[PDB]
């Protein structure tokens, strides 16, 4: 029984890229010509992409041309579908499609499906830092900083009081978190004597999402 | 740059019912048209190509005629098998397009939705999130709207629908919208409503709660 | 002038499957021998996978056979890594590189690479579900909640069974997080609120969870 | 499936020291081994291949040696831009191992680490989430172990470590461990303690908060 499987469906953020596969069970594609649909929210087909046998010829819809990659491996028999720059409406269910029939012809229907792999853009491509202190509570130094936590896309800068305090400053690489958001703290380390007389206000700029805080570090 | 155009969008019938749906082309294709079925969530299965050719398999209740720019698929005798979408296609050597497809659902009359709200537990707002829930029980036909209303401001990006398939005993739809705040939000507003307009009611009904009652 | 870029990297969950693909500037890959290689948190580097010019050989490190499948299309000069199977160990930044010197022999050094793309597997391949009541207040409509799990599917029963009808269990949507979530409704008598009991039972068979909850009115 | 082993495994230098990095294959593999330079962050630079053939455009100070299973590598007259990872690569026709690299880094006189805790945020608290952070400033050399306990248990598999690059003026690094607890978590006990154990530490140093101050 000829049978096809989508491989890579998954969430994305606006913008980003997925890659998906398709592979076959009981028939080589060599000789077909490949088709990638999609069925999006509203439950209705679009065509999506097709390459031809041999690679000759790739066509794409309209809605992805320029964004879209279709690719054949007639070796080991998988297609690859490259969506990148993604939209909201390229959300749906995509679906290989071979072209064929019964005897082969110059043009056919699509005699054999795969069952769909659910692709999800979400609307949102960047999300602002929560910034939380990282109050002083050891001999002549003390440590404060903030934390800059869940935030999407890196980078993001970090300045102390406006810049003018650069001697002793700390910010660490950002880490990705199991949640797929970056979070990432930045320190500086200070006279003792200074807390209570002077104040400390961390910048944080997230240009990507054109967002800015100033979070003021006090003791307790 | 053919456009397809299908039609009815959807089409309402009974079991042992013979029906028809158009498919018209923008421009003459010939007989380069293949009619799919696809149920819920499932593959789509090729039924009719070539316009009027039935591939090996497909039960003789379907049919199909027309040429140029006017394509007819029949089905004679509506069995419960055959409740699904049906999407015409016009295929070309290297590209195809796509009707927007035709829902084929069990006719019965009218039934306005029950609705009913859900705040969140305690224990969901207490580990930091809270999700708000619109139940539509068994209504029909399933094209419904539903408004989400925050101390009356209207919302949007911040809820998800399901819906069920035709119930298998009476025919109706059901369907759950939620909608999803952080602790901060939620607790910031008071008035809760959603709102749902259907067919089946005279105007819109809205139900609503005040946080804490 | 010669450059290389990888797309695709991410992060999956343990078992899931990743697709990554590298493209050019400035050559043509159909002459080349097209390399994946990777770097482990601990820093070194590991080879990953090799292509030979017209895809005649694939050859794999040991510790990925079975599970990844390079490919390599020369008409748009681009590879591709299908990743199946994915461990915690295959958490690298992956880097696609090129065999190739200023004159090509049948033996070249990796003498150009991509900036790399980083690949995340968290540890956990499931989690069970939480579930919350949805309170109910001549026909009175009350549930659960079903939130926060992975994979799909579970099963949900009222009363271990013995309630079925005015049941609706709705298909799952998958939340912006990452993770499903559901609803189960019933439909009862409004005089059957403090008298009757009612308890769903939650089933999430891939992570052995099951789960009881009582639901009251309030 | 040949063995590559390199020596040592972190090497420390300084500005126009020479030094020597070995390379050992389990067997011979010829004269067909690659050398590259790998800075943080930035992909692998090709700097040898076979065995002693400099690539047009790096710089003569880098020269390799070797043959048969010993290889070494040789940098004569260290600069500041050299200072990276480096690995070495037996190459084959259609496959490649490499060695588990060579960190070079700058040298200088250990230098224990200031140890300081961060509870969470009252904020954070708040929005359902608890990072507990532990700070490890200008201590070298690198190697630190950093150990999170909470009411004496053990934690395993909640915290994620960051660390810096060399600092530029003291030859330091600092290092962030955060502990992650889901704020029930992190409310159902009230010790935390972070355990530092390091190279210029004459013994482990502990330390610790109790929750609510």
């Amino acid at each position: 029984e000829v049978q096809l499987v989508e491989s890579g469906g998954g969430l994305v953020k606006a913008g980003g890229s997925l890659i998906l596969s398709c592979g076959v069970s009981n028939f080589r594609i060599s000789a077909h010509t490949m088709n990638w649909v999609r069925r999006v929210p509203g439950g209705g087909l679009e065509w999506v992409a097709s390459i031809s046998t041999s690679s000759t010829y790739r066509d794409y819809a309209d809605a992805v041309k320029g964004r879209f990659t279709v690719s054949r491996d007639d070796l080991e028999d998988f297609v690859y579908l490259q969506m990148h720059k993604m939209r909201v409406e390229d959300t749906a269910i995509y679906y290989c499609a071979r072209k064929g029939s019964d005897r082969l012809s110059d043009n056919d229907p699509f005699d054999a499906w795969g069952p769909g792999t659910v692709v999800t853009v979400s609307p949102a491509s960047t999300k602002g830092p929560s910034v939380f202190p990282l109050a002083p509570s050891s001999g002549g130094t003390a440590a404060l900083g903030c934390l800059v936590k869940d935030y999407f896309p890196e980078p993001v800068t970090v300045s102390w009081n406006s810049g003018a305090l650069t001697s002793g400053v700390h910010t660490f690489p950002a880490v990705l978190q199991s949640s797929g958001l970056y979070s990432l703290s930045s320190v500086v380390t200070v006279p003792s004597s200074s807390l209570g007389t002077q104040t400390y206000i961390c910048n944080v700029n997230h240009k990507p999402s054109n967002t800015k805080v100033d979070k003021k570090v006090e003791p307790k | 740059a053919v456009v397809m155009t299908q039609s009815p969008s959807t089409l309402s019938a009974s079991v042992g019912d013979t029906i028809t749906i158009t498919c018209r082309a923008s421009q003459s294709i010939e007989t380069w048209l293949a009619w799919y079925q696809q149920k819920p969530g499932k593959a789509p299965k090729l039924l009719i190509y070539k316009a009027s050719t039935l591939k090996t398999g497909v039960p003789s209740r379907f049919s199909g005629s027309g040429s140029g720019t006017e394509f007819t698929l029949t089905i004679s005798g509506l069995q419960f098998d055959d409740f699904a979408t049906y999407h015409c296609q016009h295929y070309a050597g290297y590209s195809a397009t796509f009707g927007q497809g035709t829902r084929v659902e069990i006719k019965r009359t009218v039934a306005a939705p029950s609705v009913f709200i859900f705040p969140p537990s305690d224990e969901q707002l207490k580990s930091g999130t809270a999700s708000v829930v619109c139940l539509l029980n068994n209504f029909y036909p399933r094209e419904a709207k539903v408004q989400w209303k925050v101390d009356n401001a209207l919302q949007s990006g911040n809820s998800q629908e399901s819906v069920t398939e035709q119930d298998s005993k009476d025919s109706t739809y059901s369907l759950s919208s939620t909608l999803t705040l952080s602790k901060a939000d939620y607790e910031k507003h008071k008035v809760y409503a959603c709102e749902v307009t259907h067919q089946g009611l005279s105007s819109p009904v809205t139900k609503s709660f005040n946080r804490g009652e």
